[PDB]
């Protein structure tokens, strides 16, 4: 996980480095990789959530038992 | 009618010089993505690089053979490779200097 | 690059007969939706559509056969064209197959069974009789499976189709687009008795989009007076004028006299042309 | 920073060494967690934030200056981004040695 | 002036909010205790709206939820974005019968020991991107395996005119083959299910309701 977000602000720039690259209108290819990717990004921030809440519960349950 | 003739060729020159700017500047700042969006951006702004800024120090080999001023003398060869290539390339104070050869006015880049 | 602005709308077009396919098959018995039969029904536009696909054939291979060389700036019109066929959403050629295989269906069931007034049902009614409701049923199941298994079905539900200029209630002003004095009284209305806001030909019509070439309308082209209105279907349009440098390649004076001048004084529905009052 | 926890010590040890002293570590960690928690959200909306600022870069914009300011500021937010990225990645090395019994137990217990 | 703002509150939610469960149960000039959900508690109040008056209007309407309400999971996106409080009213109103029908999922999940050994793998919880989409995902450990459920406002043109449902599906990366352990379930939906066009469902929100159960029906 800890490269994962590296990597998806990298591609985000990445992705992108195209989209200005033409610019330096949209095709449409670049504008839903764009969305993909801030979607992907969303979802393995509540994947990352979801794991640490599920690891801090376990944590509580084994310091009690 | 040389108005239109002088347009287009200067649309021209335009095209091939930000074609060298871009294959230049995808390999000096591989390393730093934000370098080079934002080198990229201002530049579609329409900014000098005198004015910008840069979190990042280069190494200062390529400096000195670019320019080759210092001990070691400039390869013929490398004299041959940049008087082939469009645009005039050499970096001052860990900046480099960008220069329109056919226009010395103010080239507005903005979009 | 004046095309580029009607081929908008030509893609736009074929988008929204497709959109229809996969609305009717959910609910068949919606009779708001019939005009969809019609379209496909009419026996020269599935012709008229695959030369319009032909020539476009070959224009394509005539300007891939004959690009433009001496100036590589002058490429991009040429260029787009090429691209705006190949982004389209749906794929022409698979779009092509389906009118063809439409029209020799047609021909066969006519040996069939003989019948004149099925030409007319498929041109001017856009129904199909109540004796060849089997024939209906078969426009809705093949359909399904012809093209668009070759599109994204996802993003032609949701595409922004709308603005087509196509039903009269998006071209006169929700504020006239009613009956305004009762039949007795007759069909013709002075002037006087429309309302305030309401008594002048700018107030009339929407006047946002082009009808010749499907170009959208700015600011300055509305405000400066030399926009026509056809006194017939009340379509708006600024054809058989000088163009302003903005819209052509390159921003320049140069004048030149574009084919909006074959509608100067007559227009698509053979109505009058005439200068749009200020 | 400081290590409460030494590597490669066994799980039983830990629990041995967990169970005394008080539950400063717990407390320790509780905490951890609750600011690793209570920063998910932030980042999250400026994200969007950052989002909705890069699309409407056509829109307030008349003067050069005006982009000068406002690209400082957007470079100066991917600052404090990259900085956050570094100080979350310290915050999970940090509890790095207290998951590293989890893969343990669980492959005991399979 | 703090009466007068307020009755204009009152007014626009009276034009933005004509139902059978709209009601007041407690005015206090600093906020707002009214309920419009199907609570049966009288003294529970559904929605918080916290009053802060200036010299002229509130200077700002911050919507509070109750915990025990299902929608206090979009509190923080509330908070955070200065949208125009009819607009918040009408999303409301608009999403009501879909916090129900989460409600009534979620309290599936949350009700008490039962006495019964069916400790069931799969456990519901919510997925939040914007106020524009709700997203539901399965989380099961046990078998390894997701379930998501994407509910997004996508626009569409019906009759030369735009509207806005709610758009239930599986996300484009649900290309889920034969192959999956978990697949048959997935599988029985779409064949079940897939106004559908294979993949999207798009519907009515006074009808979310019955045919979301529809979907949990399957599910439970």
């Amino acid at each position: 996980y800890k490269n994962k977000l590296t990597v998806c602000f990298d591609d985000i720039l990445k992705v992108g480095a195209e989209m200005m690259m033409q610019q330096q209108g949209f095709s449409q290819s670049q504008q839903k990789l764009l969305k993909e990717k801030v979607k992907l990004f969303h979802g393995i921030l509540d994947d990352l959530e979801t794991s640490l809440s599920q690891s801090s519960s376990y944590l509580e349950t084994l310091t009690a038992l | 009618f040389r108005k239109e003739e002088l347009l287009l060729k200067d649309l021209e020159i335009r095209k091939l010089e930000i074609s060298s700017r871009f294959k230049h500047r995808q390999e000096i700042f591989k390393d730093s993505p934000m370098d080079l969006f934002m080198s990229t951006l201002g530049d579609c702004l329409g900014i000098k690089d005198e004015e910008m800024l840069t979190s990042c120090t280069i190494p200062k080999a390529v400096v000195d053979h670019i320019n080759g001023s210092g001990k070691r003398k400039p390869t013929k060869a490398a004299q041959r490779a940049r008087d082939q290539d469009s645009i005039d390339i050499s970096i001052k104070d860990n900046k480099l200097v960008m220069k329109s050869k056919f226009n010395k006015s103010n080239r507005s880049y903005s979009i | 690059h004046s095309l580029i602005p009607v081929a908008k709308w030509f893609v736009k077009f074929i988008t929204y007969l497709t959109q229809e396919i996969l609305i009717l098959i959910n609910d068949p018995t919606n009779k708001e939706y019939t005009l969809v039969h019609g379209i496909f029904g009419a026996k020269m536009s599935r012709t008229l559509i695959l030369s319009i696909l032909n020539e476009i054939k070959k224009v394509t291979q005539i300007v891939a056969k004959f690009p433009e060389t001496s100036y590589p700036i002058l490429n991009e019109s040429s260029t787009f064209l090429k691209l705006v066929l190949s982004e389209s959403p749906v794929d022409f050629e698979k779009f092509e197959t389906f009118l063809v295989d439409v029209n020799n269906k047609f021909i066969a069931l006519c040996e069939q069974q003989p019948s004149q007034e099925r030409e007319f049902s498929l041109l001017v009614k856009a129904e199909i009789p109540p004796e060849y409701a089997k024939v209906g049923d078969f426009l809705l199941q093949y359909a399904n499976n012809a093209v668009i298994s070759h599109a994204n079905a996802a993003a032609v539900y949701f595409a922004d189709t709308s603005g087509l200029k196509i039903s009269n209630s998006e071209f006169f002003n929700p504020e006239i687009f009613h009956l305004l004095q009762p039949l007795e009284e007759g069909l013709i209305i002075d002037t006087d008795k429309l309302p305030i806001k309401n008594r002048t030909s700018k107030s009339f019509s929407k006047l946002l989009y082009d009808d010749v070439t499907c170009d959208k309308l700015s600011v300055s082209e509305i405000s400066d007076g030399k926009l026509k209105r056809c006194s017939r279907c009340g379509s708006v349009t600024r054809a058989g004028n000088i163009i302003s440098s903005d819209k052509t390649i390159v921003p320049t004076s140069i004048q030149t006299k574009r084919w909006p001048t074959m509608y100067t004084r007559l227009c698509i529905c053979s109505g009058m042309l005439f200068e749009m009052d200020g | 920073m400081d290590s409460i926890i030494p590597a490669g010590v066994k799980l039983d040890d830990l629990q041995v060494i967990l169970a005394k002293n008080e539950n400063e570590t717990r407390d320790k960690v509780c905490k951890q967690i609750n600011e690793a928690r209570d920063e998910i959200l932030p980042l999250r909306l400026q994200f969007n934030e950052f989002i909705q600022i890069m699309a409407n870069i056509d829109q307030e914009g008349s003067k050069q200056a005006d982009r000068m300011a406002k690209y400082l500021h957007i470079r100066d937010k991917i600052l404090q981004l990259n900085d956050r990225f570094q100080t979350l990645s310290s915050h999970l090395e940090a509890l790095q040695p207290l998951f590293s019994t989890v893969p343990e137990y669980l492959k005991t217990a399979d | 002036m703090q009466l007068v703002v307020l009755t204009d509150v009152v007014e626009r939610l009276h034009k933005n909010f004509e139902s059978e469960n709209f009601k007041i149960i407690a005015l206090q000039p600093n906020e707002i205790s009214f309920k419009y959900l199907s609570n049966n508690d009288e003294d529970d109040k559904d929605c918080t709206i916290k009053i802060s008056t200036n010299d002229d209007s509130i200077k700002n309407l911050t919507v509070q939820l109750s915990p025990s309400n299902p929608q206090h999971i979009i509190q923080p996106f509330l908070d955070n974005s200065k949208m125009d409080y009819h607009f918040i009213f009408s999303y409301l109103q608009f999403t009501s019968s879909l916090f129900k029908a989460l409600k009534v999922i979620l309290n599936e999940r949350g009700g008490k020991f039962h006495e019964s050994g069916s400790q069931y793998s799969t456990m519901v919880n919510i997925g939040l991107h914007n106020l524009n989409e709700y997203q539901i995902v399965y989380y099961n450990p046990q078998a390894g395996t997701k379930i998501t459920i994407c509910i997004e406002l996508k626009t569409v043109l019906h009759n030369g005119r735009d509207k806005i449902q709610f758009h239930i599906h599986f996300a484009d990366v649900a290309h889920i083959t034969t192959k999956s352990p978990a697949y048959p379930m997935m599988h029985q939906v779409r064949n079940q299910v897939f106004i559908r066009l294979g993949n999207g469902v798009a519907c009515d929100p006074s009808e979310i309701e019955p045919i979301l159960m529809e979907i949990h029906n399957i599910l439970k």
